[PDB]
């Protein structure tokens, strides 16, 4: 639904990093270049970023009226 | 409407749904999962259910003061108790009770109190639908933390168990004389021997298989740290002894860390799985470690694999040592020897890598030139048979001996290639290990996989429903090349074209189909043959009679050997005898 | 059909009970001499012997077990 | 592509069978007085014979 | 190899435990002995050989109070769910379709008086046993063809009340049979006052001139379209295969008598896949054993491992009323002796009623009965009774 | 001429990757399983009344894609996650499917 | 040789021999006779384990319970059979 | 209404109207798109749950259910179309002409 | 009153009230739960591979690599080369090499791009072995693995069959108004069947005394009282004291029986119809 | 008094006299309850047949729920009725033995040479004597004439389900129960015996219903299910 | 025929008790089975 | 508990 706070494997820290590289990826710039230069470096934490979805933006618009 | 004629019919009726089967209370049903770290007749239940199926223990004298500590521990407190029962026969709830610390002692000889599971307790455990009498076996209770039922990995064979998702039921026995039964005649280490024929149901599995063979090898060196880890999941201590190697380093070796279990007047002669190849010496000397001799309890040369320690070996080692040193030996080496391999097995590397399957290239074109040289056998025979030109096999008539050429050759076909395959690839790789050990996989599977599948079958014959003259639209009017039938010329590792897709899900597919129809059949049939064979039983003279009196035997069988007994359907083996008396000097 | 079938390979050999041994295996067994496995008196073996109703038929069959293995029959009316 | 009837939602399942209106033509059972059959299933406004 | 003094003392120990054990198993010891060569043997180590043998035997005996009936429908019972259909013919022949496995399975246990696919397995006489050019001919003299098999087409004249026969000279070629032999077989099926005219080299007419209706033409038509010309009745084809040295014969159809009667076939060796027929021609006891081995192979092929002694005592108690009966609604109720369980097995109320109707009365024999009302059964722990002296302690 | 070799299959059987190097059955058994996955089953799932849902916290979209992913919508409605595998025998207690 | 050589065998072997069924009578017996009244016949003391099971067992391995078997053969003939070792 | 709130339709159909399976994505994508046969279950025939070679392109040789409907009960493929069909006069009367 | 269903608790998620089309009141209420992974549930990948969670071990003591990296899930050897799912490990090292690259993977059948040996030259082109196998340390003594194990980032899904929806025990709890046996279902505290292959495999141990604890003691026992002349049930009222029959009124000594209570039903409904089943009775203790 | 066990079991038919002994109440109105008024006397819900909701005694025994066993009614038949579940019996009662008399057309001396074998060969050999009795009643039903009264007999054709259709030299004419039990009362119990029968436990006139017993509530207890009205069952 | 047969099997039980009961020694025994025998086998 | 008492 939203980046996880942490890496599943490592406990990285990889929220954080979610804004940028999906702004320098829709920029044109190839993911592996950002993802390097951002600190990202074992594959557990690239697949972390590579996979997300971001459901929350159409939930938003469906929420509980509790 | 249902009416008395209706109220005593069908499998819910009274005869099938009150009489002859009923719904009992003490039970429950829940996922299994493994436990290798448990012994073979023990089980693992979680707390829930431990606290909640309760044995009623009557008080006496001796275990007074155990029943005192359950019963000031409260229902909710494991060990504990539910209800204590007054010798009036009046119940009391430990929930309500004010204060039970006084109640505790308050209690004599002839109170009954209902407390929760604890270790030891002896439970039948049951996976439907119970297809032969060891389907349900008493175990020994261990609580642990988890919700699901633990079973260790040597007891799914009697079960016929395996953990894709299965659930199995417990039931609790709630008299002395019930339980006295249950663990005289019915705990797991006495059935190691199955009754269809003499040999053992429990044993060696797939991972096991694996490890023994990695650490019997020849070339397993181990230092001390190394055995000390090994031996340190067992309950092995004592002496070691001298390391095998003294110079340069002090190394031990596989077959010294497992002779230490082995009885000290065993002895042993036979081939190993691995010998069936060109590994075959057929006698003592041999380069390889193909032939296992053990003497006096020292095992000295050959791997221990599938023939030695696999599970419905009879006639293996392990048989022969639960034979002669009863199902007491047999369960202590299955608990103590079987935990090393796996500690070993996961102290070295065991993978499986895209690698163990890819062929060099020079093989794939020794295989097209076969394939190549096959379909022109099979186009020379197609077109000589057009016109005439062929004489048939006698007894059958043209269009039929066409078909056998074909089938012939294609056979042929395939195992030329799958033994070119076997030939150029690593003859010590993880595949080829678990396929010639036993573990897993056969010489059939490393075929297809490596070389090509071969030809494709439905009920026994080509592919052939489909359009007129044709199986698909992709193929000429009336083709009955190898390539239009069903013959998959690709393997899994190249892959396959969409016609040979749809080829092999064609050919596939009865699978899919017959469980189902065996299943009911086989179903049918055991019932009718119970209810045939139900009331005979074996007199003191040893005849075979009905429970009404006739005789069916005069002596059962034909010499009064049980089945379960005998050394693999036969009252004795001499020639076993010969070897266990003198071996040592073979 | 005067083929003889004595001599096929499915057929163990038949023997007419004398009436002191039939009364010995009787006593001895405990039971009725209706109580075993019956045979028709008009079944061929049976009727190549010359077997009547109310004798004993002991057969010995091959046995990979003990070698020959020895039963009884009783003759009933058929 | 369903239906909502009583706050559930529902959908029909295609249903494949044999044609209606044609022929069919067959052996008939061994060891039986008839040796050919033929069947033909008429499919009416309402009603199939 | 074994010094005579040595055979001397193997002779003198084995004659003091002639009464302990079976005599095959005497036989088999004494020979395992004899074979033990390239090693020197003293009288120590043939003392424990013996007494581990006797005590080997003596500890695989059955215990008496066993429930051994349970036990051998359990053990035959459950590799019937373990069945595949691995294969679909016979062993080298890639026709003549077998059925085995579980189907194979209930055919026998349920006493079929016709298999599914019978066959048979004829042996030759030694003078024609190594000749594969009389096995050709035994197998053609006995694949019974018929005239519809060897006719190319047939036309039938309402205007000359007449039927045209044309003969396909290829598949008349290879039957072996002639034209003027299937003419006097046709003269020999007495159809009335008819005349027979040739017409071509293999086509001739036949002019039924006493009959005057087109009904029974066709039937005449058809009468002569069955008739049979050669072969023994009920078998479809033959085919002849090596086994050893020798030459056998296959068939697809089962007529034991037929082929006892034919020349040049072993009867002593004839072996046959239909059970009730050997009931009948041999007897109680080859059926008995025709059983054994049927199950035997089913199992065998599967590759599946059960004892002989359970297929034994099934064999026996199939066949224990002096002829084959079906182990279920004939192999229960017919030696049921007991209402409740017979009324349990199959849910109905006929059975009751019957019972009620005579007046029969029930004596809680068995064990399903004692289950049903609530009775410890007499099997097992049920076999023993205890008596006990309280006073002494 | 076909227009596409890889359209004989159904809307399952398209998500499998690599499906010509497996077994038949295997595909067959994957696609049952896949037909009971959890994950997001629709956007508005908090407003409508189901008797029964699920809902997975984190799904994630295939690193290994097919090209009838992306047709189907699948990749906005994942019903999983990737993990970091590893084949190697540990402890025995994953032998015999666990 | 009565009937057969066998069955002589068969009766000799089972002549001094618990079956395992008459094993697992004595201790449901004994065990059920435990549970109420019945003091122990062995010193309960030493014992690994205090419930009644275990005490049956090592009663009936130690050779003390005054029982004795019926063996009611088929022709009628009875044989009786005593587990304490006196 | 209440064919649709029962799925007992006309004629003696059973189990034409089934709720939908919104477990997730596929599951709804799937059931949109099953075909079960009528004449089944009576027997096996062995013949009916053979794959054809007809239906390449038509039904997915992979997703079947397993057991009793096996082969049974099919799936579309991705590029099946079901037709709707014509009136027969204009086809005859063109028939006729031609 | 609606209310929970026995076994299973949560947090109340949603209220709804409205008015089904008439004025009635219609109120809807759900209720979440939470569902954590443990041993016993249900995962599967692409390629059918199903299986339960046997342990969860944790990262100190998984057996990580030279770069830190452990796995999330690990699969035994032994379980591919009888199903052969070379898909699987395809599928593995197409994963390894996405992430690894950032480039998109395509496994449409008969068209994949990349081809396994240009994804193996990139993979070992970044720093990793191109046959995506990786050396391993043993978490627990950090002693160096003799082998490479092989590293994937294989696609799993977990299915819905938790085991936390399918254990049910029973002890004591409510019968049957008609047969007094235990009832049926999760949610009516429970009970299980014992079917007749149970039966027969407990009669192929010979326990006789299992049997009856487990078919009679513990289901639908009774004690019914019948005459000893005509053979029916008769009873015992509490006016003063009294065996009474139903035909022979007091003239008649009544014996009682223990029975299964099924059995005197069956007596009971076959007397309903013009069947007169007469019980014999015999004595308990058997003199000699 | 002792404890006993259940040692066997005797069947037969039940006596019209004995149900009618044997029941409590007779059953003479047809409404099941008025105004929620279950203990209506002479209905179906009498309490006098039992009870089975927890608070009450029942008005034969003063025994609830936990000891009060089921107590059965009758219902007194104005015309007599035939069991479906013993039709083939009466069938075989019908076509053996002469309608005028009552007794087996076989003639004498033959037939007690025949009850003499069975009556020594009945225990011993069950299946004999089913042979026997087979052979005895198929050579009895192929007899046109009694000897026993030199009377000469039709023959009777079943159809289903129960009734009998004799033919009368034309003009088929269709039986009715109550002479059919007037024909079934003539026959001896030497002769019943013969066929196969019981005279003392199963005797065929009892197998034509005259009297019908009602089983208690405890056996079709009343379901309260849907916490709506009770939902009375099929019997 | 069959009237035959089940007299024929009901003397020989006949004789079978009698000799079991020790009330008639062996070969009157004997003697009257093959009479039974012969006396029976005339419709055969 | 049994008696079977007899005179
Ligand atoms: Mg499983
Ligand atoms: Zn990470
Ligand atoms: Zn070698
Ligand atoms: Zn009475
Ligand atoms: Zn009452
Ligand atoms: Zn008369």
């Amino acid at each position: 639904m939203i980046i996880p706070i942490r890496c599943f494997t490592c406990g990285a820290v990889v929220a954080d990093k979610w804004e940028p590289f999906s702004n320098r990826v829709m920029g044109g710039e190839d993911p592996e270049k950002v993802l390097t230069e951002l600190g990202v470096n074992r594959y557990c934490c690239r697949r972390m970023l590579l996979s997300h979805v971001n459901i929350i933006r159409e939930i938003i618009h469906y929420t509980r009226p509790i | 409407l249902r009416t008395l004629a209706q109220r005593l019919k069908g499998k819910e009726g009274r005869f099938r749904g009150n009489l002859s089967g009923k719904r009992v209370d003490f039970s429950a049903r829940t996922v299994i999962s493994p436990d290798p770290n448990l012994s073979i007749d023990e089980v693992g239940i979680p707390y829930t259910i431990a606290r909640m199926l309760t044995v009623p223990e009557r008080v006496t004298n001796i275990n007074i003061e155990r029943i005192r500590q359950y019963i000031i521990n409260g229902p909710d407190k494991w060990p504990g108790a539910n209800y204590v029962i007054k010798p009036d026969g009046r119940r009391i709830d430990l929930r309500y009770v004010k204060d039970r610390k006084e109640l505790a002692s308050s209690i004599t000889a002839g109170y009954v109190v209902e407390r929760h599971l604890v270790d030891g307790d002896v439970v039948l455990f049951n996976r439907q639908p119970s297809l032969h009498r060891i389907s349900m076996m008493a175990h020994k209770v261990r609580v642990l933390p988890g919700r699901t039922f633990r079973l260790n990995l040597l007891d799914c064979p009697p079960y016929n168990a395996d953990f894709d998702g299965d659930e199995m039921n417990l039931h609790v026995p709630q008299s002395e004389e019930a339980i006295a039964e249950a663990r005289e005649l019915m705990l797991v280490h006495k059935n190691i021997i199955t009754p269809r024929y003499g040999g053992p149901i429990i044993g060696g599995g797939q991972d096991y298989i694996s490890g023994a063979y990695l650490l019997s090898v020849k070339t397993t060196l181990l230092t001390v740290e190394e055995v000390a880890t090994i031996l340190g999941v067992t309950d092995f201590v004592g002496e070691l002894g001298e390391p095998a190697i003294l110079a340069p380093k002090p190394y031990y070796t596989g077959k010294q860390v497992i002779s230490l279990f082995l009885p000290k007047d065993f002895n042993f002669h036979g081939p190993a799985n691995i010998s069936k190849g060109p590994r075959a010496c057929k006698d003592e000397i041999c380069p390889h470690d193909s032939f296992i001799v053990i003497k006096n309890g020292l095992l000295l040369e050959g791997v221990f694999d599938k023939k030695a320690i696999g599970n419905q070996q009879p006639e293996s080692m392990l048989h022969w040592s639960i034979r002669e040193y009863g199902t007491e030996y047999g369960k202590w080496l299955m608990d103590n020897v079987f935990k090393m391999f796996i500690r070993f097995l996961e102290m070295r590397g065991f993978t499986m890598t895209l690698e163990d399957i890819t062929i060099p290239d020079e093989a794939q074109n020794e295989i097209t030139t076969k394939i190549k040289e096959g379909y022109s056998q099979v186009d020379e025979y197609i077109r000589k048979f057009n016109e005439g030109q062929l004489e048939p096999i006698p007894g059958r008539t043209i269009e039929e001996s066409l078909e056998s050429y074909i089938l012939d050759t294609l056979d042929k076909l395939r195992k030329v290639a799958g033994e070119i395959a076997t030939k150029y690839l690593d003859p010590f790789n993880n595949v080829y290990i678990m396929a010639i050990t036993g573990a897993r996989g056969s010489e059939l599977n490393i075929t297809q996989m490596t070389a090509l599948l071969g030809q494709q079958s439905v009920r026994g014959e080509r592919i052939r429903r489909g359009y007129r003259e044709r199986t698909l639209s992709l193929f000429k009017y009336g083709d009955i090349a190898p390539e239009a039938r069903g013959f998959v010329k690709n393997s899994f590792m190249r892959g396959l074209s969409p016609y040979e897709m749809f080829f092999h899900a064609a050919g596939g597919r009865e699978g899919l189909v017959d469980t189902a129809v065996k299943t009911s059949q086989s179903g049918y049939m055991q019932r009718r043959l119970i209810n045939a064979l139900s009331d005979l039983r074996i007199e003191y003279d040893g005849t075979v009679r009905s429970l009404y009196g006739d005789i069916v035997q005069v002596v059962y069988g034909d010499d009064a050997v049980h089945p379960m007994y005998s050394a693999h359907s036969k009252s004795v083996n001499v020639n076993r005898v010969i070897e266990r008396v003198i071996g040592w000097k073979r | 059909k005067k083929i003889d079938i004595s001599n096929h390979e499915l057929v163990p050999k038949h023997e007419i009970l004398q009436l002191e041994e039939a009364y010995k295996l009787v006593k001895e067994l405990g039971i009725k001499p209706e109580q075993l496995p019956w045979i028709r008196a008009s079944d061929p073996v049976a009727k190549s012997i010359g077997a009547k109703p109310g004798d004993i038929i002991k057969i010995t069959r091959k046995s990979p077990f003990t070698g020959e293995s020895v039963t009884y029959r009783y003759v009933i009316t058929g | 592509g369903y239906f909502i009837v009583n706050g559930s939602e529902k959908v029909i399942i295609a249903q494949e069978d044999l044609a209606t209106n044609r022929v069919l033509v067959d052996y008939g059972k061994s060891g039986s007085n008839i040796t050919h059959v033929a069947k033909v299933t008429s499919s009416a406004a309402g009603y199939r014979v | 190899m074994i010094d005579e003094k040595l055979k001397g003392y193997i002779d003198k120990r084995l004659n003091e435990i002639k009464d302990k054990i079976p005599d095959k198993l005497h036989e088999d010891l004494r020979a395992a002995i004899m074979d033990i060569n390239g090693v020197e043997l003293t009288e120590e180590d043939i003392d424990r050989i013996i007494d581990l043998t006797i005590r080997e035997y003596q500890q695989s005996l059955i215990e008496p109070g066993e429930a051994i009936g349970v036990v051998t429908a359990q053990s035959v019972g459950e590799p019937g769910t373990q069945m595949t259909l691995r294969t679909f013919h016979f062993a080298g022949i890639r026709e003549l379709n077998v059925t085995l496995g579980l189907p194979r399975l209930i055919e026998i246990v349920d006493a079929r008086k016709v298999p599914s696919t019978p066959m048979m397995t004829i042996y030759l006489t030694d003078e024609y046993k190594t000749d594969k050019d009389k096995a050709l001919d035994i197998a053609r003299r006995i694949e019974y063809t018929r005239v519809e098999n060897v006719v190319s087409s047939v036309s039938v004249d309402i205007s000359n009340m007449s039927i045209t026969l044309q003969f396909d000279q290829e598949m008349l070629k290879d039957k072996g049979v002639s034209i003027e032999e299937i003419k006097k077989i046709i003269t020999k099926l007495k159809l009335g006052e008819i005349r027979i005219e040739d017409n071509d080299e293999y086509s001739f007419t036949i002019y039924f001139e006493k009959i005057d209706s087109i009904m029974a033409l066709f039937k005449m038509r058809e009468k002569i379209l069955n008739t049979k010309i050669k072969g023994v009745k009920g078998i479809k084809r033959a085919i002849v295969q090596k086994k050893g040295d020798e030459y056998v014969i296959i068939t697809d159809g089962s007529n034991l008598e037929g082929i006892m009667n034919v020349t040049g076939v072993d009867i002593n060796k004839i072996q046959t896949n239909n059970i009730h027929e050997v009931e009948e021609v041999l007897g109680i006891e080859a059926a008995r054993e025709l059983i054994s081995r049927e199950i035997k192979k089913v199992l065998e092929e599967q590759g599946l491992d059960v004892d002989m002694r359970h297929i034994v005592l099934v064999s026996d108690i199939m066949t224990r009323t002096g002829d084959i009966r079906q182990i279920g609604r004939h192999g229960v109720t017919g030696e049921k002796s007991s209402v409740l369980a017979r009324a349990a097995f199959e849910v109905t109320v006929k059975h009751l009623l019957d019972a009620a109707a005579r007046g029969e009365r029930e004596e809680f024999k068995g064990v399903i009965e004692n289950i049903i009302i609530g009775q410890p059964i007499r099997l097992g722990t049920g076999i023993v009774e205890l008596t006990m002296k309280p006073n002494m302690r | 001429l076909e227009i596409w070799p890889s359209a004989i299959l159904g809307i399952i059987a398209s998500i499998i990757p690599y499906p010509e190097h497996n077994q038949s059955p295997r595909n067959t058994y994957q696609s049952a399983m896949a037909k009971q996955s959890l994950g997001l089953y629709a956007s508005n799932y908090q407003i409508r009344t189901d008797t029964r849902a699920h809902l997975l916290h984190y799904p994630q979209m295939p690193l290994v894609q097919t090209r009838m992913l992306g047709v189907i919508g699948y990749n906005d409605r994942p019903a999983g996650a990737n993990a970091i595998l590893a084949i190697m025998s540990y402890t025995g207690y994953n032998m015999e499917d666990s | 040789m009565t009937i057969d050589k066998i069955n002589e065998i068969f009766k000799e072997n089972w002549k001094n021999k618990l079956t395992k069924y008459e094993i697992a009578r004595i201790i449901s017996a004994r065990a059920l006779q435990l549970s109420m009244g019945a003091l122990p016949l062995i010193d309960t003391s030493n014992l690994k384990s205090d419930d009644v099971i275990s005490i049956a067992e090592e009663e009936l391995k130690r050779g003390v319970l005054p029982i004795t078997i019926r063996r009611i053969y088929p022709n009628g003939q009875v044989e009786l059979i005593s587990v304490r070792k006196i | 209404r209440h064919a649709l709130a029962t799925g007992n339709w006309v004629g003696g159909r059973t189990g034409v109207s089934q709720l939908l399976d919104r477990t997730n994505w596929l599951s709804m994508l799937s059931h949109l798109r099953r075909v079960v046969s009528s004449l089944a279950r009576g027997q096996p025939n062995f013949e009916a749950r053979d794959l054809h070679g007809t239906q390449w392109g038509r039904m997915c040789p992979f997703e079947t259910p397993e057991g009793p409907n096996s082969g049974l009960v099919k799936n579309l493929a991705l590029l099946a179309q079901v037709s709707v069909g014509i009136n027969e006069s204009v086809v005859e009367r063109v028939a006729y002409e031609l | 009153s609606i209310v929970t269903r026995h076994g299973e608790n949560g947090i109340v998620d949603l209220v709804l009230i409205t008015e089904t089309l008439e004025g009635n009141k219609l109120v809807k209420v759900r209720v979440r739960d939470l569902r954590i992974p443990e041993i016993g549930d249900k995962f599967a990948t692409r390629h059918g591979q199903k299986g339960v969670v046997g342990i969860l071990i944790d990262q100190v003591d998984m057996p990580y690599t030279a770069k830190g990296i452990v796995p999330d899930i690990i699969l035994n050897p032994h379980a591919l080369p009888s199903r052969m799912t070379i898909g699987q490990i395809m599928e593995a090292i197409g994963g390894k090499y996405a992430a690894l690259s950032g480039k998109p993977v395509d496994a449409t059948p008969f068209l994949e791009t990349p081809k396994l040996q240009e994804m193996q030259k990139e993979i070992l082109k970044l720093g990793h072995l191109p046959d995506s196998t990786e050396v391993v340390y043993d978490g627990r003594t950090g002693q160096k693995l003799k082998s490479r194990i092989l590293f994937g980032i294989v696609y799993y899904q977990k299915l819905h069959h938790m085991v936390a929806d399918k254990m049910h025990a029973r002890a004591r709890g409510p019968v049957q108004i008609l047969t007094r046996q235990p009832t049926e279902g999760r949610a009516r505290e429970g009970g299980l069947r014992f079917g007749e292959m149970e039966r027969d495999c407990l009669i192929g141990f010979g326990t006789a005394m299992l049997i009856k604890d487990r078919l009679l003691d513990n289901s639908d026992k009774a004690v019914v009282y019948i005459c000893d002349q005509c053979g029916y049930v008769g009873w015992y009222d509490r006016s003063k004291n009294r065996y009474v029959c139903p035909v022979h009124g007091d003239k008649s000594v009544l014996h009682p029986v223990t029975v299964s209570y099924a059995f005197k039903l069956l007596i009971q409904e076959l007397m309903s119809m013009v069947i007169s089943p007469r019980l014999i009775l015999g004595e308990k203790v058997n003199l000699g | 008094m002792s404890e006993k066990i259940i040692r066997g079991v005797k069947f037969g038919v039940l006596s019209p006299n004995e149900i009618r002994q044997m029941s409590v109440t007779a059953i003479i109105t047809s409404e099941v309850y008025d105004e929620d008024g279950t203990p209506i006397e002479g209905g179906v819900m009498d309490p006098k047949l039992g009870v089975i909701e927890p608070g009450q005694k029942c008005p034969v025994c003063g025994n609830t729920l936990a000891g009060c066993p089921g107590h059965f009614g009758h219902i007194e038949l104005i015309k007599p009725v035939i069991h479906i579940g013993y039709v083939k019996h009466i069938y075989d009662f019908l076509r053996s033995t002469c309608w005028r008399c009552g007794r087996i057309k076989i003639k004498e001396q033959d037939l007690e040479r025949y009850k003499r074998i069975y009556n020594a060969i009945k225990l011993r050999w069950p299946s004999a004597a089913r042979r026997l009795v087979e052979y005895i009643k198929k050579i009895s039903i192929k007899n046109l004439e009694c000897p026993h009264c030199g009377e000469k007999q039709f023959k009777i054709k079943l159809e289903k389900p129960y009734n009998f259709n004799e033919e009368r030299n034309g003009s088929i004419v269709k039986l009715s129960p109550s002479e059919i039990r007037d024909r079934l009362e003539r026959i001896p119990d030497s002769d019943v015996e013969l066929l196969g029968y019981d005279p003392k436990s199963s005797r065929p006139e009892w197998m034509i219903l005259t009297v019908l017993p009602v089983p208690p509530i405890t056996i079709r207890p009343s379901i309260t299910i849907e916490s709506g009205i009770r939902a009375e069952d099929d019997l | 025929v069959t009237i035959s047969d089940i007299e024929m099997l009901l003397k020989d039980t006949e004789i079978w008790d009698k000799l079991l009961r020790n009330e008639l020694s062996i070969e009157e025994a004997k003697k009257m089975f093959d009479d039974v025998a012969r006396s029976y086998s005339k419709a055969d | 508990m049994s008696y079977s008492l007899k005179t």
